[PDB]
RNA sequence: GAGAAAAAG
DNA sequence: CACAATTGGGTTTCTTTTTCTCTTGGCGGT
DNA sequence: ACCGCCAAGAGAAAAAGAAACCCAATTGTG
């Protein structure tokens, strides 16, 4: 629990949640999809571009991104975001050192509504290598796609709507050679995540 | 509480002002108010009440005492010592005092106990004897008990006053050395000194001269600046302390006002381009403020006249004139015939010291102001302070710096300035040293030298001296004291040689650098761009280096350059574990091939019947080429080079060049120009040599542990059992890494091409030596890589073959020729494990008496485990070295013989070194006869495990502490006939 | 251009006419302090918070925000807000947890103060160049900043204004931050001046 | 205070 | 209250001294 | 001759390095 959340919220509000988003972005882009906790899952979509990697980190370009991503974010019980253990101590990696930190603070505040109006913080962080272990993947040193576990699940864990499920076995079908869908393998963490819920 | 402690400074500081009707002040509107009446009676009303009483006011006492009263706390005894003293330097009531002496009587207070407890002014404490005689004479101690004597065996035979001894006299008369005396005192009271430097004054221009002008004139404009500045601020302190408290008047008015606009011009010129952090100027500042107060208190105290006149006595003691009545050692005639007093002040708390720092920094900024910009034209007519200070970053830390102004920078850079100033600790004496009478004496004349050095705070180290008993550090501070009396020169034809070469570009294999004008000082492609960053960062950083490396260089050689044509006297000071370090840092002979080429013996021996072959034994024992032969080979080897060694003689740098490829070039020059001054000679025993002869270690620690316990094998391999030829264990070592390397090599790693034969005795001598310690592969893996760093061969590095073959596969091997040692550094590993989990830090005593403690704590504050188990034999043995080196020390001095010692490499005259010889075996003999595993172990039971904390701790350690290995079946008596230990 | 030179952010000049409502804040790694002036002279507040438990070795979003929120709970609501961008780049490879630590309050805190951006669609906090509101007044030299103590004594006790229902309290607090180095409030009421006098009044 | 190094055990 | 056996992260034998800079370097047409 | 100024991207460069090692912490236990 603790080794695998850094912070730390009430047990019965982990596993009873109503519905969750997966907050996981990559370099690129960021992806989320909308998991109701019951097996059964709704929406999952991403965005399209990115603009504020063009130029210099600036501000203005990281608000009209963060806009945009909370735009389009469906209303969710509780939010899930990744924790990358990018090692300080390490000299080089610095652009995605403060890329990763800057987005997840954005994402920390912007999606992390009612902080002053209701004392519980409200969006946690999740420690992706030990749950590196749970997938059983690989060693543990790097992590492998996620693609087959989720074409294994479709296409049971998944469970789309019956109206949503062909039109997502489309959009996977069309969608295989974009090469930064890897965050599909924490589409699954949060089924990873329920192991803890229960 | 912090402002107690304050409050304590103010009114101790201000006894060494004279503002004493200024201190009363303060503590009556203390009194006055009862929430500033707390935090008052805490030990300032006895230095209030000898404040009063050292001043020509005893009237003052009684409110001092009905102040006491009302405060309700009990008189000290201090206080009953100041009214004993305002009774003195006054005419005498003859009445009273004796009813002052019963009511000091009451109250469980002694009149026989005031003269040893209270620790008084020493005058003061004679003029209350003098009262106490006006009304009695029935009472007076005598203190003149007879000097104490150490009763240890290995010490008894120095101390021991019958048998025939002989003392070394100095060259100089006494009133030469008298003059010497007041040349130092004269420059130690202006602590900086002005040294001339060894850059060659080029080019004197018509720019140069206008620079000089502007500078020397508004040089004299801020001196005015800054006089003023100080004038109104002490003024503004002198009016905040009449209606305030810890106005730092008195602080500041402590020294007088030409030496703090001296010390804040110095400290305005040390300002490099980018300025330092506030808080360093500030302890910068404060610092120097505090040796200024110590250095400046004895002029109007009147102690540097006593000092004279007592100097005066004991300098007959080292001069060829005058002769003692009877002779005596150095200490001891310094501990009789009168003795000089030492206050010994304690330093004030940390605030005031960074609070003292903060407005003098504050001072020099808002007083010290440039006109303009550095250009001819005044039109703006407007002065601009010249430091700003200026938020920055510095590393990892938001510190506040104070920045020159770069116009400012632009002129100090035009300018040359050729002047360079070093403290007054830094340059050596000029005088012989002062004795070393106890741990709170120095070498020092005027300023404090600690007896060991510590990095920051470390009080135990001392404290373990305090408590020490009085007779048992005598003997280190006598050996500490014959390290003092040393007399040195410099060179003339070395220094003219080196100063040669440093003019021009100059050689850099040599340890002399180059100016940085030899060094090195539309893109088509991205790729391109990182070639030019990387090469621009390369030359950067060489630039930085050769620049680093001829700042030190132009230091030295300027103060080598300034003594020339006099004689010198380097004081030594110890570390924690006993072994002695120079205290000046810059000029000694701990540095490098140079510095120690530099100095040779003020003082000549006669060569005597021996000599010569001596000295050229020397030469080859730094050439370098012939290390593992016997003496007779290096004598015929030094036979067949003199050819070249009067031709290096003749013609240093001009002519054939011999002296160069030696590993130690200049040391080997010095001893060839002496070698070949002594051959052209009559008769080469009457030549006068003042070279220093070398005798070094050959594997010093391994025979400190075959000692510990007597071994046949690895004993004998550290040429403790006597052998007509060296036997070396590093060489060995090497011999079997390199036949396992070709094995290697025939099976076809490509590490063993890579390697190729490089490996000798200076590529394993870190890694092999430290086996016998607890090492870990990354120790032996930053020691392996560094020597091959160096050598110039082989481009890439991946050492791991030579420690995995030297800490594990020829550790087999070790093993098997060091049975034994290694039981004894697991012994000591274990006892110390068993210390750290007790949660101690160990303590051992060496056999002369200095106790030696280790300051590895984790950040009141709990031992490191790591740094503790570990780096305890490498702080014991070494200490068994330094108990070795003072025994050699000592017994050299008792026979005549002048002795100067790098640890574990000593260094005397040609005639005298078989002497100094026998000496060195007889101190091995003697200091293992003394078992000093027993000892240690019973010390270690006593200190470690007389305490109950619970029934394991105490069990475990008992059983694993009471053993001890057993030494094996070999004489340690055979060492006096040992030819090939120190050699 | 110019403008373009001082402002990070792109506002139009009309909004800038009248502003009405000016906070200026400044980051330190150790300390925050920030100050309330108007467009018109009026000094409405001046604080600094200090004991972060931050820069402690470890980094955590969680502690980030948690500070950030206990700052801005105490932060009125202004038209326009102005931050101190550092000098700093990211080339630079010393000193880059201190460069870290400003571009994640940055973030978090321009990420804050904006209820409404959704709303009206328009950017409301603008930061600066440290070198430029340096360079309206005269304090570089050698292309860096003094410390503007003896400018903000000058100014303090016209240049500005202070209100006289709170200058007991500053000059009070002002005589111990001139007594310790914390020249982190000391920039925040010259580069609201700066900002009021270079795209404001022109 | 951290860094770039250098020379003695 | 009182433990508690197993699982990661800072450190790697030891002791002295010394110098220097805290990215600036490059471009620019008046 | 002197401040002016200025933009410092996102490139694969992965650089040393790992290999023990021990000493304290943590969800489980009585
Ligand atoms: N880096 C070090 N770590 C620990 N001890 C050291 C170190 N360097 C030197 N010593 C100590 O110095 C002494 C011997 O070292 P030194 O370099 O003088 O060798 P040596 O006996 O003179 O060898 P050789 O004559 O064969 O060159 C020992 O007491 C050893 O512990
Ligand atoms: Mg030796």
């Amino acid at each position: 629990l603790r080794k695998l959340l850094k912070p730390d919220i009430e047990r019965e509000r982990l596993k009873a949640v109503n519905s969750i988003i997966s907050i996981v972005f990559g370099t690129r882009r960021i992806a989320w999809a909308h998991l109701d906790r019951k097996l059964t899952v709704l929406d999952w979509q991403q965005s399209d571009r990115w603009s504020l990697m063009r130029g210099i980190y600036s501000s203005s370009v990281y608000l009209e991104e963060i806009s945009s991503i909370i735009s389009k974010m469906p209303k969710a019980d509780f939010y899930v975001l990744e924790k990358t253990g990018l090692s300080i101590q390490n000299s080089s990696l610095f652009p995605i050192l403060l890329h990763f930190h800057i987005m997840e603070a954005m994402l920390y505040a912007l999606l992390n509504k009612t902080f002053a109006q209701d004392g519980q913080h409200q969006v946690l962080s999740m420690n992706r290598n030990a749950v590196g272990k749970h997938f059983e993947l690989m060693i543990g040193d790097s992590r492998t796609s996620g693609k087959e576990l989720v074409k294994q699940f479709l296409f049971p864990r998944v469970f789309f709507p019956s109206d949503k499920i062909v039109h997502y076995r489309q959009m996977f079908l069309s969608t295989e050679l974009q090469r930064v869908e890897e965050l599909y393998d924490s589409l699954l963490q949060a089924i990873a995540f329920y192991e803890l819920a229960v | 509480s912090g402002q107690q402690q304050r409050l304590l400074a103010f009114f101790k500081c201000c006894l060494l002002t004279d503002q004493l009707p200024l201190a009363h002040h303060l503590l009556v509107v203390h009194h006055g108010q009862r929430q500033k009446r707390k935090l008052l009676t805490l030990d300032m009303y006895n230095a209030v009440m000898l404040g009063w009483a050292r001043q020509g006011a005893f009237k003052e006492l009684v409110y001092v005492l009905f102040m006491v009263k009302d405060a309700g706390l009990t008189p000290d005894l201090l206080s009953y010592a100041a009214a004993l003293q305002c009774m003195g330097r006054q005419d005498q009531d003859a009445g009273t005092i004796e009813r002052c002496l019963e009511q000091m009587s009451q109250e469980g207070l002694k009149l026989q106990a005031l003269f040893t407890a209270v620790l008084l002014s020493e005058e003061d404490r004679a003029t209350v004897l003098k009262a106490v005689h006006k009304v009695k004479p029935t009472f007076s101690l005598p203190p003149q008990l007879p000097p104490p004597v150490n009763t240890s065996k290995l010490l008894r035979d120095v101390y021991a006053k019958d048998g025939r001894v002989s003392y070394p006299k100095l060259h100089l008369p006494l009133k030469t050395l008298q003059c010497l005396f007041e040349k130092q005192l004269h420059m130690e009271l202006a602590s900086r000194v002005c040294v001339v430097s060894v850059e060659k004054p080029t080019l004197p221009s018509k720019e140069v001269k206008h620079a000089r002008k502007t500078l020397k004139t508004l040089r004299d404009q801020w001196e005015k600046a800054l006089c003023r500045a100080l004038r109104e601020t002490k003024n503004r302190l002198e009016r905040e302390v009449y209606e305030g408290r810890f106005s730092l008047y008195p602080f500041l008015c402590l020294l007088d006002e030409r030496e703090v606009v001296r010390m804040l011009l110095q400290v305005l010129q040390a300002l490099p381009a980018q300025g330092e952090s506030f808080t360093t100027l500030a302890r910068e500042l404060s610092a120097r403020t505090f040796s200024r107060h110590v250095v400046q208190r004895q002029r109007v105290s009147g102690q540097v006249q006593a000092l004279q006149n007592h100097y005066r006595k004991y300098l007959c003691l080292l001069a060829s004139d005058a002769e003692v009545p009877e002779p005596c050692l150095p200490r001891q005639y310094w501990e009789e015939l009168g003795a000089p007093e030492a206050l010994r002040e304690q330093p004030w708390p940390l605030p005031v010291q960074m609070e003292l720092g903060k407005l003098l920094a504050e001072m020099l900024v808002q007083a010290t102001q440039m006109p303009c910009s550095l250009d001819k034209p005044h039109r703006s007519s407007r002065l601009v302070p010249v430091l700003y200070h200026v938020y920055s970053f510095r590393n990892v830390q938001q510190i506040g710096i104070l920045k020159p102004h770069p116009a400012y920078v632009q002129l100090l850079e035009k300018a040359a300035e050729p002047t360079l100033t070093f403290e007054a600790v830094d340059v050596p004496m000029l005088c012989p040293p002062l004795p070393w009478t106890s741990p709170h004496s120095g070498a020092f004349l005027l300023s404090p030298t600690k007896l060991m050095r510590t990095v920051e705070g470390a009080t135990q180290h001392q404290e373990l001296l305090e408590t020490c008993p009085p007779t048992a550090l005598h003997g280190a501070l006598d050996a500490l004291t014959q390290l003092g009396n040393c007399a040195w020169r410099v060179n003339g034809r070395v220094l003219d040689l080196v100063l040669q070469l440093f003019q021009a570009k100059g050689c850099p294999q040599l340890g002399v650098p180059a100016p940085p004008s030899e060094a090195p000082q539309h893109s088509a492609a991205p790729a391109r761009k990182a070639e030019l960053r990387r090469e621009l960062a390369h030359c950067q950083k060489v630039a930085r280096e050769m620049h680093s490396l001829r700042a030190e260089a132009l230091y030295r050689l300027s103060l080598a350059q300034h003594l020339r044509d006099r004689v010198f006297w380097l004081p030594h000071n110890m570390d924690f574990r006993g072994r002695t370090y120079p205290c000046p840092p810059h000029f000694n002979h701990l540095g490098s091939d140079v510095a120690r080429a530099l100095l040779e013996f003020a003082q000549g021996r006669p060569l005597g019947p021996h000599g010569l072959d001596w000295l050229k034994i020397h030469l080859v024992n730094l050439t370098g080429l012939k290390k593992r032969e016997p003496l007779r080979k290096r004598l015929a080897f030094a036979e067949e080079v003199m050819d070249d060694i009067l031709d290096s003689a003749d013609q240093p740098l001009t002519g054939r060049k011999w002296w160069m490829g030696a590993e130690e070039p200049w040391q080997t020059l010095a001893c060839c120009m002496e070698v070949a001054n002594a051959v052209r000679a009559s008769d080469p025993a009457a030549y006068v040599s003042h070279l220093p002869v070398h005798q070094d270690g050959s594997c010093n620690g391994l025979q400190h542990y075959a000692a510990l316990g007597r071994d046949s094998v690895g004993a004998a391999s550290v040429n403790l059992e006597p052998s007509d030829v060296p036997q070396d264990v590093y060489s060995g070592v090497a011999a079997q890494v390199e036949v396992f390397r070709r094995q290697d090599a025939q099976r076809g790693m490509r590490v063993a091409q890579v390697l190729e034969g490089f490996i000798t005795r200076k590529v394993v001598k870190q890694t092999v030596m430290t086996v016998v310690y607890g090492v870990t592969r990354y120790g032996g893996r930053l020691q392996i890589e560094k020597r091959l760093r160096e050598l110039s061969d082989f481009p890439q590095e991946f050492v791991w073959e030579a420690s995995h073959y030297l800490v594990r596969q020829v550790f087999k091997s070790l093993q098997e020729m060091f049975s034994g040692t290694r039981a004894i550094q697991h012994w000591l590993t274990e006892s110390a494990r068993l210390i750290s989990h007790m949660g101690s830090v160990v303590e051992w005593v060496t056999p002369l008496g200095v106790p030696v403690i280790q300051p590895y704590r984790l950040d009141s504050r709990k031992p490191n485990t790591r740094k503790q188990k570990n780096g305890f034999p490498p702080n014991f043995i070494h200490s068994l070295d330094s108990s070795h080196m003072m025994l050699t020390a000592l017994h050299c001095y008792r026979k005549g013989l002048t002795f100067v010692s790098v640890h574990d490499c000593y260094w005397t005259h040609a005639a005298d070194v078989s002497v100094m010889n026998q000496v060195c075996r007889e101190q091995f003999v003697r200091l293992h006869s003394e078992p000093i595993l027993q000892d240690l172990s019973r010390f270690l039971v006593k200190r470690f495990c007389s305490e109950p904390q619970k029934i394991l701790e105490a069990s475990q350690l008992k059983e694993t502490l009471q053993a001890v290995p057993k030494p094996g079946a070999f004489d340690l008596e055979q060492v006096k006939r040992s030819t090939y230990f120190f050699s």
